[PDB]
RNA sequence: AGGCGGGCAGCGAA
DNA sequence: TGTCCCCTCGCTGCCGCCGCC
């Protein structure tokens, strides 16, 4: 087929923004574009079911994958190019995935969820367009039954479009358009009572339903599919890429609390003195920072939480976006190979370089003289015995006992980390 | 003499013959060379004859240099052009003769070569190097060449850069050593004169014949003397020069206030003294790195009551130096270097291992990509070619040792009949194989998988992967599988492709039991030079095969 | 397309032919499937088969007898097994390897499928044009007839690289006979030819910039040649499997890419190897592959033998109906070959089921022109010799169309068309070059 | 804080 | 009037930019 007839049929295939993936691609693309597009999608696809798994909420994953992708499949762009990467993407992952039943359900399962993100970005004009292109009714029906719709839809639409005043809900309710559909296929929104029901017929959360259409059509094509792998499994390209790319898937703490005394009481040695230094000198050094950082991750600072404290703390906003953010949100594991990088056990704090002058990261019983430390357990009320007790083992070498001691003074014995420490804590107070 | 294409001056003459009379060119070259030669007979008043040598020797080399410079009302880049690639192709021939009689080039720079003789004394190596120019001199009317110097022990630390004991013959058959240098950070005048006086000694103690361990510990010792002398200001301010000559006025410099020599130089025009571009900016570093610099001048005045900084010298002027001196010695610990001056361990630590790596798993990895160049090409023909001179055929393997081809400076060269492959006579044997492996695999023939039937044939069934014998149930397979041609093809394309043959990742073409295995083996410098200086014949060769790769 | 072999697919075209040329026996001679049995059973009674020639052994002895010939039999009709033939009741034949054949016979024992008499394949239909095509095809020519030049390769001798005649060639096409439209066939730079395969590619000094791949000595030595063929002669070429300038090595062959020649648009055209094209009424047939040498047949009879060879196998293609019927394809022990890309044969069949007006297939073979089944069928020869004396060309010279002289026939039906008589009016000279 | 990639300037050497 | 001392390669330190562990 010539170019113009495969700009067209794109043309046809894409009149709105998102598609439903029914007619199979046509066109000649290259095994390095094949690979390349099957491993973007697989990894934009891989980082949903990460966030799935660990329960966040919806904002934060369109938060977390809007830049995947900018970066890897950009949507809502004219290019012919991005269009037909998302398409051969979705086919490929199709042809992977239908071999066993668990990867047809996991492939279905984050596809559908891609699609209610998708037609989340999807603007309201964009949205209608896309529903257009299943019956909607007329707008007489629409409002003969205006009252009962808008008392059904209000709490939905105060509830998930954030609409709390009234007039911005009404607005909204006449021009939402609603489709005629039996119960049968809208049971789960009946039992919630999130659709009017009326003579047997439901009146549309459509991305829910368009959702769940979605899961059956992909769960068919995947199941034809699988019919149809024996007559491909001839060539010999293919075959291992298909392989490799199916044993390739194979708040209480905030900004505010981390600064308070109740969060704080339960910080180890090492933690004030980073603390303490980012007060005085508001900033710390990169060995001190990672340190940070890495332990309030552990104990459950989110990256966002993160951003907005390590920005406030840095008392201009260019430089900070231009060298400090990409490093506060990769200790999370948000960009590059994406690495949740584990808090810096006692361990390794011990195998970093020593600190120097303004330097605040290491351990305490091991950098500070024994007069600073001794003057710091006289401020939480540790008697002379007590001192003498860990000094001794400060002298020894046994750095991380006498920060268990401490531990055990001030409040499975041995402590190696601070957000064990922190843990421990936190749990004798629960 | 030289015939060129005045129409483009990035267009290469060539030699012209023999039967040319000499030109204007070389007879006043000749002329000048028989002066400083008369002049070096004079030497035989020996220091002032020495700047008359010297001169003369750039009264030469200007002679060619204006062959190159624009605005000479004599610029002829062609003609400069073609001096500096006969003089790389003689280099080129000089280092395959080398390699020719099994001797090890250890180095060699625009003129020059160093051989490893072997030998524990003079004479032994001498020997050698006279028949090596016996050997060398024969091939050219009046190029010669010659000894110049004898080194005991060479130490190279890198381009450009390497220390030496060379043997100076007295006149009662009496033999003596000096340190000679060139180009090193002692040799600098960014270095101040301390650096200069104890590199000097440490390489004369590594240098020197002593258990290698002893000479490390002695040199340890004088480094923390070294040490304590610097930190107690134990030494004249003068060994603490550092020069440095500014080529723009330090007006003109926009990133100076990090370079301690401009700030030096602005202090000094407010202080009344005339500094402009070209001027030589001398100053000492006392206790950032330019707001703490001061000329020595200011510095020699007591009432100033400057004193330098032992951390900035104690590193950069005195460790680095060091460590890049005995990086490639024998049991060298950096670690202990470091101790031994006072630094930290941890910046030399990531150096010696390249620190960890650290990953998660990247499953950005295409199988494709994954399986080795090595199993791929395991089954694959070796490449055929035939000499258009000579007629002989040998299987070409790149650029590689063999006994039939060498990859001359100019291109491809035979060894039996020494003549110059041109790029055509490559390019059309190259496309001559890939179609003759592609009519084969479009002959079709078709090979059972059955073992105990086996048979090869080009009929089909109307049911295609059904045996043809009665009651048959092997599977029938293409004999010449479009994966065997790809990998041949790819195999093509990694013999031409010069990254790979930089590398050595290429396949050899001899095992070690073959009777044509290459008796001499090319070194990895020679590959580096050769596949550049022959990019654009790899490059077109490449070019060949990705004629049918691309529709492949 | 791609230099893939895929084997399924191979076979799937290899039956298709079968049921194809099945449909088409069933149709012309009006007889019902049940007439059509398989033949590879013992059966009581005569019935029909259709299916492939082929060796009754898969590794066979070059030379074939009517001994040691078989049938392969379709997907559908006999499961794809292939049965012996007996030829001892039928005394006039002529086989070759590949060929489809309709047959009528019984199947006594099982083991040799019984020949009782064979079907002849149906000619395809002639092309056909309408009053108002034909009457402005004579206003083009203005009267006078048509002129074409058909030229084959190699261009050049086999101890030089030397296109002297080749521009005598051109000066007669230009300033002499000025034809309307030149043809010429690969290869043009061969890759077989010696001197290119033993590498022995000379240094030229008639260019002032030396070439450095076979693709740069095609636009140094052939193009500014081909630059001076006039404007108003419009040429085609057709490219051969054994060109050093085409990327596609599989019979059949894309056309090359004419830009990738730099040769000018205003008269210059590129087809497909094999290709079908018009020039006013006319219909070609042109396919680049020696078909006439590589087609070996398996005769019986005196009459059959007493015939022309070139017009059985202009009869067998024709009948055939795709310009390489030969399967497998010749190889030349490895050289070259026929490069049969099996996967893709239905581009070889006769675009449309017409029988080419000229079917144009070079072969090595000497230079001929014969009329057969009212198809014309030319060999122009090679423009060269191996010794590089003067080879030979075909200028073929057409009478303007006229529905009053009466040389074209008029189609009965309710729409007014008339069939092309070439053979009325086409005069072939074989010129020496 | 560290390795890599491209850019500028200074400099020793053929 | 306004000039010059071959380019090019490799080596080291400094500075700003980008991605990463
Ligand atoms: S022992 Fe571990 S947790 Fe305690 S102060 Fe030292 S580094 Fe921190």
């Amino acid at each position: 087929s010539s170019s113009e007839e495969e700009k067209k049929l794109y043309a046809r295939l894409y009149e709105s923004k998102l598609s439903f993936y029914d007619l199979p691609p046509q066109g000649e693309i290259t095994l390095e574009q094949f690979e390349i597009w099957a491993i973007d999608r697989l990894k934009i696809l891989l980082e949903i079911e990460s966030c799935l798994s660990r329960n966040k909420s919806i904002k934060e994953i369109e938060t977390i994958i809007k830049p995947q992708f900018q970066k890897l499949l950009p949507f809502n762009t004219e290019s012919l190019e991005d269009r037909k990467k998302d398409y051969y993407s979705h086919f490929i992952l199709r042809l992977c995935f239908c071999r066993s039943k668990e990867l047809r359900e996991k492939f279905v399962r984050a596809e559908t969820f891609l699609f209610k993100i998708r037609f989340n970005m999807l603007t309201s004009t964009d949205q209608t367009k896309f529903v257009q292109s299943l019956q909607f009714i007329s707008n007489e029906e629409k409002a003969e039954l205006s009252h009962q719709l808008y008392q059904t839809v209000s709490a939905s639409l105060q509830f998930q479009l954030n609409l709390n005043e009234e007039h911005q809900r009404k607005q909204y309710f006449q021009q939402e358009k609603f489709i005629k559909l039996p119960f049968e296929n809208v049971i789960e929104l009946v039992g919630n009572r999130l659709v009017f029901l009326k003579d047997g017929y439901a009146y549309l959360q459509q991305l829910n339903l368009l959702s769940n259409e979605f899961a059956s059509k992909l769960n068919q094509e995947l199941i034809k599919t699988y019919q149809y792998l024996p007559r491909l499994n001839e060539d010999d390209r293919l075959l291992p890429i298909l392989n490799h790319l199916s044993s390739g898937y194979t708040d209480e703490i905030n900004a505010q609390s981390v600064w308070s005394e109740e969060i704080s009481s339960n910080y180890p040695l090492c933690i004030k003195n980073l603390m303490e230094g980012l007060k005085k000198n508001h900033h710390l050094r990169y060995y001190g920072r990672q340190q940070l950082s890495l332990f309030l991750k552990g104990i459950g600072l989110s990256a966002d939480e993160a951003l907005k404290f390590w920005s406030e703390a840095f008392t201009t906003m260019e430089k900070f976006n231009k060298e400090y953010r990409y490093s506060f949100r990769h200790n999370y594991g948000l960009e590059g190979n994406r690495i949740n990088y584990k808090p810096w056990d006692c361990h390794t704090i011990l195998s970093k370089p020593r600190p120097g002058r303004g330097d605040y990261h290491g351990c305490p019983f091991r950098d500070w003289s024994h007069e600073r430390l001794s003057a710091e357990l006289r401020s939480m009320k540790l008697t002379q015995a007590q001192i003498i007790s860990v000094l001794d083992s400060c002298q020894k070498g046994e750095y991380t006992i006498a920060c268990t001691k401490v531990f055990e003074m001030t409040h499975q014995t041995h402590i190696a980390h601070p957000n064990l420490y922190f843990e421990r804590s936190r749990q004798l107070q629960k | 003499t030289v015939d060129r294409n005045k129409e483009d001056i990035d267009e290469l003459p060539s030699v012209p013959p023999s039967e040319v009379d000499q030109g204007v060119l070389p007879r006043l070259l000749a002329n000048l060379v028989d002066r400083r030669r008369e002049v070096k007979k004079v030497m035989k008043k020996r220091v002032q004859c020495d700047i008359r040598q010297q001169a003369l020797k750039l009264t030469a080399n200007s002679m060619y240099g204006c062959l190159g410079y624009v605005n000479s009302r004599f610029y002829a880049k062609p003609l400069a052009m073609l001096v500096t690639n006969k003089g790389r192709e003689i280099l080129m021939n000089t280092r395959q003769l080398a390699e020719s009689m099994n001797l090890l080039v250890v180095y060699g720079d625009t003129d020059s070569v160093m051989i490893d003789t072997g030998c524990d004394n003079y004479a032994d190596a001498i020997k050698i190097g006279l028949g090596f120019k016996r050997l060398v001199n024969e091939r050219y009317r009046l190029l010669e060449i010659d000894i110049d110097n004898v080194f005991k022990k060479l130490l190279l630390h890198a381009k450009k850069k390497y220390a030496a004991l060379t043997v100076n013959l007295d006149k009662n058959g009496n033999g003596t050593t000096v340190l000679e240098v060139k180009g090193l950070d002692m040799k600098r005048r960014e270095f101040c004169p301390l650096s200069r006086d104890v590199s000097i000694h440490v390489l004369n103690t590594i240098l020197s014949d002593k258990d290698p361990e002893e000479a490390l510990q002695e040199v340890y010792d004088y480094l923390e003397d070294i040490r304590i002398k610097v930190e107690t200001n134990n030494i004249r301010i003068d060994k603490y020069k550092i020069n440095m000559k500014l080529s723009k006025d330090p007006k003109a410099y926009p990133g100076g206030k990090n370079m301690p020599a401009v700030q030096v130089a602005l202090r000094m025009r407010k202080a009344g003294r005339v500094v402009k571009a070209g001027s030589v900016i001398t100053f000492v570093i006392t206790k950032s790195v330019a707001e703490r610099a001061h000329a020595l001048n200011e510095v020699m005045i007591k009432s100033n009551n400057l004193i330098p900084d032992p951390q900035y010298y104690l590193e950069k002027q005195i460790f680095a130096p060091v460590e890049r001196l005995l990086e490639r010695i024998d049991s060298f610990n950096v670690v202990r270097l470091s101790e031994a001056l006072g630094l930290d361990s941890k910046k030399y630590f990531r150096r010696e291992g390249g620190n960890n790596n650290g990953e998660d798993i990247n499953n950005l990895q295409p199988l494709e990509t994954t399986i080795t160049d090595v199993e791929r090409f395991k089954d694959t023909v070796t490449l055929e070619l035939s000499c258009p001179s000579c007629d002989k055929r040998f299987p070409f393997g790149g650029i590689v040792s063999s006994n039939y081809y060498r990859v001359s400076y100019n291109g491809l060269q035979c060894k039996h009949c020494e003549q110059l492959f041109t790029p055509l006579q490559l390019t059309s044997q190259i496309e001559h194989s890939i179609r003759a492996h592609i009519s084969l695999y479009y002959a079709g023939w078709l090979q059972c998988d059955d073992s105990t039937c086996g048979i090869v044939t080009r009929q089909v069934s109307v049911f295609g992967k059904r045996c043809l014998n009665d009651g048959c149930t092997g599977v029938m397979r293409y004999k010449y599988s479009d994966k065997q041609l790809y990998n041949q093809l790819l195999y093509f394309d990694s013999l031409f492709d010069c990254e790979k043959n930089k590398k050595q990742e290429l396949k050899p073409i001899y095992l070690p039991d073959d009777l044509d295995y290459p008796k001499e083996q090319l070194t990895e410098s020679s590959i580096k030079a050769l596949t550049e200086q022959n990019r654009e014949l790899m490059e077109t060769g490449r070019s060949v095969v990705q004629k049918y790769l691309n529709d492949c | 397309r791609t230099m893939r072999q895929n084997l399924q697919e191979a076979s799937d075209v290899l039956d298709d032919q079968i049921e194809s040329f099945t449909k088409i026996i069933q149709n012309h001679y009006k007889l019902s499937p049940n007439d059509f049995a398989d033949p590879t059973i013992q059966s009581q009674s005569e019935i029909y088969a259709v299916g492939r020639i082929v060796p009754d052994s898969p590794t066979y002895d070059k030379f074939l007898n009517p001994e040691s010939l078989s049938l392969e039999t379709s997907r559908m009709g006999g499961v794809g097994r292939r049965v012996r033939l007996d030829l001892s009741q039928v005394n006039e034949l002529s086989f070759f390897l590949g060929q489809i054949v309709a047959f009528k016979g019984k199947n006594a024992n099982g083991d040799y499928f019984t020949v009782n008499s064979i079907l002849p394949l149906p000619y395809p239909n002639s092309p056909v044009s309408t009053s108002q095509e034909l009457q402005e095809f004579q206003a083009n020519l203005e009267g006078s007839s048509l002129k074409v030049i058909v030229t084959c390769g190699p261009y050049f001798a086999n101890d030089n690289f030397s296109l002297e005649l080749l521009q005598e060639f051109i000066d007669s096409i230009n300033n002499e006979v000025k034809p309307h439209v030149l043809i010429m066939f690969g290869p043009f730079i061969d890759i077989t030819h010696p001197l290119i395969a033993s590498g022995k590619l000379p240094n030229f000094p008639q260019f002032k910039t030396q070439p450095k791949t076979l693709d740069e000595l095609f636009l140094k030595l052939f193009t500014p040649i081909l630059k001076t063929i006039s404007p108003h002669i419009q040429t085609v070429l057709i490219p051969s499997t054994k060109d050093a300038i085409s990327n596609h090595a599989a019979y059949p062959q894309a056309s090359l890419i004419r830009k990738a020649l730099q040769l000018p648009k205003r008269n210059f055209k590129c087809m497909a190897n094999p290709s079908s094209f018009q020039i006013n009424e006319i219909y070609f047939g042109c396919s680049n592959v020696d078909t006439f040498k590589d087609l070996k047949e398996v005769i019986k009879g005196g009459t059959t033998s007493s015939r022309y060879r070139l017009d059985r196998v202009s009869e067998h293609i024709l009948q055939q109906r795709r310009y390489y019927p030969i399967f497998p394809g010749s190889i030349r022990t490895h050289i070259s070959g026929a490069d049969l890309d099996v996967s893709y044969l239905g581009l070889t069949e006769f675009v449309g089921g017409f029988s080419p007006d000229i079917m144009i297939i070079p072969s090595e073979l000497q230079h001929f022109a014969r009329v057969v089944q009212n198809v014309v069928v030319i060999n122009p020869g090679r423009f060269i010799r191996a010794t590089g004396n003067r080879g030979s060309y075909a200028q073929i010279t057409v009478q303007c169309p006229d529905l009053e002289d009466g040389k074209l026939t008029l189609v009965e039906g309710e729409e007014p068309v008339y069939l092309h008589n070439v053979w009325k009016r086409a005069r072939v000279d074989l010129i020496a070059s």
